[PDB]
C-alpha cells in the first residue's frame, strides 16, 4: 500500500524543514561581512 | 633597548667595590696575596662611575613642556581589538551551526 510511501514522504518533508532551519541558522551565520565592510580593513 | 641596556649597566655598575675598598691597606698583614684589590678598585671604579653618571646626565633633553614619547594614543589597535571581537562571533556563530549540523544527524 501507499503508507510506506506516505511516511517516507513525511520523513523526508521533516528532514527538509530540520535542513531549512540549519540553512535559515547558516544564512545569519554565513553573511557575517555585510554588516561590518564599512570598516574591515 | 639600548637605554634600557644602558639602565640596567648602570645599576649592575652601581654597587661598585670602591665602598668595600676600605679593607686593602690593611692587607699588608704578613711583610714590612690580594694586594691588587688595592689599585684597580680603590678610586678607577669610583672615577669609570661617575664618568658615566656624567655622561648619562648629559643626554639630549627631549621633555620640554609637555606630554612626549608617545605613540600608541590613537587609531585602529582599538580596530584591531574590535577584529578579534568578530573572529570570537564568528567562532560562536560556527560553533552554533555546528550545534545545529550535529542536531541534524
Amino acid at each position: 500500500e501507499r503508507r510506506e510511501i506516505a511516511e517516507v514522504n513525511k520523513k523526508l518533508k521533516q528532514k527538509n524543514q530540520q535542513l531549512k532551519q540549519i540553512m535559515d541558522q547558516l544564512r545569519n551565520l554565513i553573511w557575517d561581512i555585510n554588516a561590518m565592510l564599512a570598516m574591515r580593513n | 633597548n639600548e637605554r634600557l641596556r644602558a639602565l640596567e649597566d648602570i645599576e649592575r655598575e652601581i654597587g661598585a667595590i670602591l665602598q668595600n675598598a676600605g679593607t686593602v691597606i690593611l692587607e699588608l698583614s704578613k711583610e714590612k696575596r690580594l694586594l691588587d684589590r688595592q689599585a684597580a678598585a680603590f678610586t678607577a671604579s669610583v672615577q669609570h662611575v661617575e664618568a658615566e653618571l656624567s655622561a648619562q646626565i648629559r643626554y639630549l633633553t627631549q621633555v620640554a613642556t609637555g606630554q612626549p614619547h608617545e605613540g600608541s594614543s590613537y587609531s585602529s589597535r582599538k580596530d584591531c581589538q574590535m577584529a578579534l571581537k568578530r573572529v570570537d562571533y564568528a567562532r560562536l556563530k560556527l560553533s552554533d551551526v555546528a550545534r545545529t549540523c550535529e542536531q541534524m544527524l
